[PDB]
């Protein structure tokens, strides 16, 4: 540097340097697992968005409450329609052998009560056909314990797919590269 | 700031402008400087012209600007010129 | 009657038909309905010309179907029909040898509903319900085709094997220990076929006009264009200009499907009246979320973390052999170079002592697993694995899914 | 983008086993006797069987002495050393010219040395911790240091000197090193790409993640003359103080 | 920054080959060096090398018929362990030699 230059012991902290042209007239602030990185509201929002991603169209678009209740513990009213079920007795008219080969037992009745049971996984949770721990060893038997990242993150461009000349927005904090994308970022993303 | 990634010496060009009117009362005083014009980031293939004197004095001593200015290079040796010959040949080839 | 019959159950469709035959019987286990009130059958949507709006009322829920009044009727419509499904026939089931390889990942009560509907409505005699993942290692028994791929550089069935099945509703991973699965590590990747359809349609909503109503359009473009990156992310985008397609939309009234003109090919100078959506910067978003699901803004770490956890759960007595015996099955692994990329990234993760052996069939791996099980049932192993006719009534059927034919039997 | 200066039109003497020359070959035309003699001399040279041979040629300007010299230099290949310098360069300033002539003789003789070396390389984890066994304050002599690399991770502890080398490199947990075990010191590849992107800017290079297995091993072959060794030994190479 | 990149590519360690002798006399005495040189020649590190070579060769002679095979590390119940121990002892022995 400029040796023995002008300095009056004004700050000169190597990790503190705050200046501006005074449009706000303020100063600096003072006074590998995702489960230990961020809180739960945003991960819940991401899970809700992913469960919407499960929904394919108008058939499952309003099915989000059922999926949420499953996870947290004429379009969707079950596959029972007479235009589907009661008609199928003639849809196999090519050839079939539909015959009664069965005695009369409670299994035979369960063939029909469970047939159009109007029963879901939610009802399974609300029913005693399976015990309490079965749903736990169905749910918890899948999720991991602590391994959440062992290779780094990518942070791709939100709208385009650029890799260089990247930059974030002032207050939205969303990844982007092209300043052209900023024109719609400050309108629909920020 | 004409910053360079492999330099560590950030060069400040002075002052600059925003596109805001700031507050309501009388103000906006003391603002007449050059405002940034180019893009936020763009590659610059900067061209520098140097002679074999600078390269050789860099090879001879860890610091070379002192001998380039004062003028006390000190009769650099031949294998330096040979390795510079090879390096320049392959740089032209590359 | 010696020859058995094999059914490859699933969460979007099943592969039924006799074990003697080696050609598929794809029963698309998914109903739907159009935008004009009524509802279609399971496998008649493709022939219609209404691609403006789509409604998908399939029997399968998020994970699995939970009703049987029509889907069992659909199984009758597919299995019990010998005209369209020539040669193959399940007349009644009295002496029929069926292996309905259910998604045993279902609840034991679901297993018992399936067992009752096949032991009473179908009135079956022979049965050994294990996942096709149990029967995959039968390749060595007979002349079997498989590409031996290593990621180090760029009974009569096989004993040790760890399997990864892929599908539409869900994709699961399980270590099958010594031929019996270890269902205490039933792993699932949260993404699936419908998840992929939604991801593509939402990504292209920001790129073009709406595909939410025209989701079959997204399905077709995914079938025709999407693939797994050969090496990595950045190396695939750096030259997106040379591979940036232009999907020419179908003539919505007369044309069965749309198409794409290729910048690499000048063979099609024919334009279309319908506008052309320029597919430029959206290809590489999808294939990486299989490996790096954080692109899909989810809490799922990745397949690498799941597989390393699964192997670390297993002891050294099998775990080096278990990596030495890895097969990925299901339709989604027909996506090119998934196995090679996975093997390379694992060999990066795996230390210098565990040799890599990953096997993936060339093509739809669900059909490959189905035919491998067909060859399995051509042999006598199932014939000592089946249950006799006197093994259902005198004792509660639930016992079968508790000690013999239930996922709790292999937890 | 080419420059030919009275040469680059010559590539060899153009001879055979039987001492037969070619009238137009290798940029040389004529001089049957000179080409035969040069071929015999270079054949004697290639055997490495002798030392101190000498010869005088009587040749006027433009007769082709420099051309013959360049051709003979190219006969032995780039690896065989050569140092043809002007006769007026002997009269130096800082060293007596007979000493310079000895230095040139030292330079001319060649050699080919080799060495096999191993090296380890980001850092997976880190666990630092011997006893004084007496009146000493403590005894730190082992620290487990991670070694990520790409194809497998093999953490390992060594002499503490490697630990102080780790502090000398000032590498963080997500920082890649290149530690040749022959000395126990550190050669810095740079920072890493995995624990990177902690900030939008970084003057320090992110540096590509090291490729291959961590326990790297290799061998190097270098052809170095003796005068370089002499001048290297003459001056100090390290030091920390003034 | 445009020059110093071929350092590790073709560097032969002169200090590791003991050619920095002019800078080694600051803390060197003759009798200590001669005593160490006399008590240097093998006789301390080749013995365990031979000990491990014995077990490696006896396992490789007969049990090494399909020991190190990766297919044996894939289709077997003990040959995977044979491969593991063979590679382990090979790495131990060549590390000890180096
Ligand atoms: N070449 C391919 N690339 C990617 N995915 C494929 C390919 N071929 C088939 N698939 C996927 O395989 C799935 C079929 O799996 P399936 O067993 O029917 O699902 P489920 O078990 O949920 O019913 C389809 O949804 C399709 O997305
Ligand atoms: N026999 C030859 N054939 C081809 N070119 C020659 C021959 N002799 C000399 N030359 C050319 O003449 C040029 C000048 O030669 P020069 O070096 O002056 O010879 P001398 O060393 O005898 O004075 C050289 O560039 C060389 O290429
Ligand atoms: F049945 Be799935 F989608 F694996
Ligand atoms: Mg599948
Ligand atoms: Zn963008
Ligand atoms: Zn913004």
């Amino acid at each position: 540097k400029a040796l023995v230059e002008e300095i009056d012991k004004k700050t000169y902290n190597p990790d503190i340097y705050f200046t501006s042209l005074d449009p706000q007239a303020r100063r600096y602030t003072s006074k590998h697992s995702f489960e230990e990185r961020y809180t739960q509201q945003e991960i819940l929002q991401s899970d809700r968005r992913f469960m919407e991603l499960n929904t394919e169209n108008f058939s499952d678009l309003p099915n989000v409450p059922t999926l949420l209740s499953d996870l947290t513990g004429y379009g969707h009213g079950w596959v029972l329609k007479p235009e589907t079920l009661r008609e199928i007795q003639l849809s196999y008219k090519s050839t079939k052998l539909p015959k009664p080969k069965r005695k009369n037992t409670n299994r035979i009745v369960a063939l029909k009560k469970v047939l159009s049971s109007k029963r879901n996984l939610h009802s399974f949770l609300d029913s005693a056909l399976l015990n309490l721990m079965d749903k736990n060893v169905i749910y918890h038997n899948v999720y991991n314990k602590r391994y959440f990242k062992v290779l780094p993150l990518i942070t791709t461009c939100s709208i385009c797919g650029g890799y260089d000349s990247i930059s974030s927005c002032v207050n939205c904090g969303n990844k982007i590269c092209s300043v052209s994308c900023f024109k719609l970022h400050n309108e629909t993303r920020c | 700031i004409s910053i360079d990634k492999a330099s560590g010496k950030i060069t400040k060009l002075g002052r600059s402008f925003a596109r805001s009117r700031d507050y309501d009362a009388m103000g906006a005083d003391t603002r007449f400087v050059q405002c940034p014009e180019g893009e936020l980031q763009k590659r610059k293939t900067v061209v520098h012209t140097v002679s074999l004197h600078e390269i050789d004095v860099i090879n001879s001593r860890t610091q070379g600007f002192l001998a380039l200015f004062t003028g006390d290079t000190g009769e650099i040796r031949s294998e330096v010129r040979d390795q510079i010959n090879t390096k320049v040949a392959e740089w032209k080839e590359e | 009657e010696t020859p058995p019959i094999v059914i490859d159950n699933g969460s979007y469709e099943i592969k039924f038909g006799p074990s003697t035959n080696k050609k598929p019987f794809r029963a698309l286990n998914a109903l739907a309905k159009d935008k004009f009130g009524t509802s279609y059958l399971s496998n008649h949507i493709k022939n219609i010309k209404d691609i403006s709006s789509i409604t998908f009322r399939r029997p399968h829920e998020l994970g699995q179907l939970t009703l049987w009044e029509l889907e069992s009727c659909i199984w009758d419509y597919c299995l019990f029909n010998p005209s369209e499904f020539d040669g193959f026939d399940l007349k009644e089931g009295k002496g029929h040898h069926l292996v309905a390889s259910e998604s045993c990942m279902t609840l034991p009560e679901l297993s018992k509903h399936a067992d009752q509907v096949i032991f009473e409505e179908y009135e079956f005699d022979s049965l050994f319900k294990s996942p096709v993942a149990v029967f995959v290692p039968f390749t060595k028994s007979y002349k079997g085709e498989m590409r031996t791929i290593s990621g180090k550089d760029e009974s009569d069935y096989h004993d040790f094997q760890l399997v990864i099945d892929s599908g539409f509703n869900c994709t699961w991973i399980i270590p099958v220990l010594k031929g019996i699965p270890y269902y205490k590590a039933v792993k699932k990747l949260d993404i699936g076929g419908r998840f992929l359809t939604g991801l593509l349609k939402e990504t292209l909503s920001f790129r073009h006009y709406n595909m939410m109503d025209e989701t079959i359009l997204v399905n077709n473009i995914k079938e025709q264009c999407l693939f797994v990156s050969p090496v990595s992310y950045f190396d695939s985008f750096k030259t997106k200009d040379k591979h940036a397609l232009e999907y020419v939309l179908p003539d919505f009234q007369t044309s069965f499907l749309g198409y794409v003109r290729n910048p690499r090919k000048e063979n099609v100078p024919l334009p279309e009246d319908a506008q052309i959506i320029t597919l430029t910067d959206e290809l590489f978003t999808i294939p990486e979320t299989f490996f790096h699901p954080e692109i899909s803004q989810i809490t799922k770490p990745g397949i690498v973390e799941a597989i390393l956890e699964s192997l670390s759960m297993l002891p050294e007595i099998v775990r080096p052999l278990m990596v030495g015996n890895i097969v990925c099955t299901g339709g989604n692994f027909n996506l090119p170079n998934f196995a090679q990329r996975l093997a390379a990234e694992l060999q990066r993760q795996l230390p210098t002592d565990w040799t890599c052996h990953v096997s993936v069939p060339e093509g739809d791996c669900a059909l490959f697993g189905w035919e491998v099980m067909s060859q399995f049932a051509k042999t006598d192993s199932y014939r000592k694995a089946r249950v006799t006719r006197e093994e259902y009534y005198e004792h509660g059927p639930d016992w079968c899914t508790k000690h013999r034919f239930g996922y709790q039997n292999w937890i | 983008v080419t420059r030919t200066a009275a040469h680059t039109h010559i590539k060899g003497l153009g001879l055979d086993e039987s001492g037969v020359a070619k009238r137009v070959e290798g940029g040389f035309v004529g001089q049957i006797e000179a080409r035969e003699a040069c071929g015999v001399i270079v054949d004697l040279i290639k055997a490495k069987k002798m030392s101190g041979r000498a010869i005088l040629l009587a040749g006027g300007p433009s007769t082709g002495k420099t051309a013959l010299a360049l051709a003979i230099s190219q006969e032995l290949g780039p690896k065989v050393p050569f140092c043809p310098l002007v006769g007026s360069e002997l009269y130096s300033v800082e060293v007596k010219k007979t000493e310079t002539l000895m230095e040139n003789f030292r330079r001319a003789i060649g050699l080919r040395i080799k060495e096999t070396k191993e090296v380890y390389e980001e850092v997976t984890e880190l666990t630092p911790e011997e006893n004084p066994l007496g009146g000493y304050g403590k005894t730190i002599s082992h620290v487990i240091v991670g070694l990520k690399s790409a194809k497998g991770t093999k953490t390992l502890r060594l002499d503490p000197t490697i630990y102080e080398s780790i502090q000398r490199e000032k590498v963080s947990i997500g920082d890649v090193i290149y530690i040749e075990a022959n000395t126990g010191a550190v050669k810095r590849v740079g920072r890493s790409d995995a624990y990177a992107t902690e900030f939008d800017l970084e003057t320090e290079e992110y540096v590509p993640l090291p490729k291959g297995e961590v326990h790297k091993k290799k061998e190097i072959v270098q052809d170095v003359t003796l005068h370089d060794l002499d001048v290297a030994n003459a001056r100090p190479q390290g030091g920390q103080d003034v | 920054k445009l020059f110093k990149k071929n350092n590790q590519v073709n560097r032969v360690d002169l200090d590791f080959l003991n050619l920095v002798f002019t800078l080694n006399d600051k803390d060197l005495t003759s009798y200590h060096a001669e005593e160490i040189s006399k008590l240097t020649c093998v006789k301390n590190f080749v013995e365990e090398v031979n000990k491990l070579r014995e077990t490696n060769k006896q396992l490789q002679e007969e049990f090494g018929e399909a020991s190190f095979l990766n297919f044996q590390d894939a289709n077997q119940y003990f040959k995977y362990s044979n491969k593991q121990k063979l590679e382990g002892t090979v790495d131990m022995l060549n590390f000890l030699k180096m």
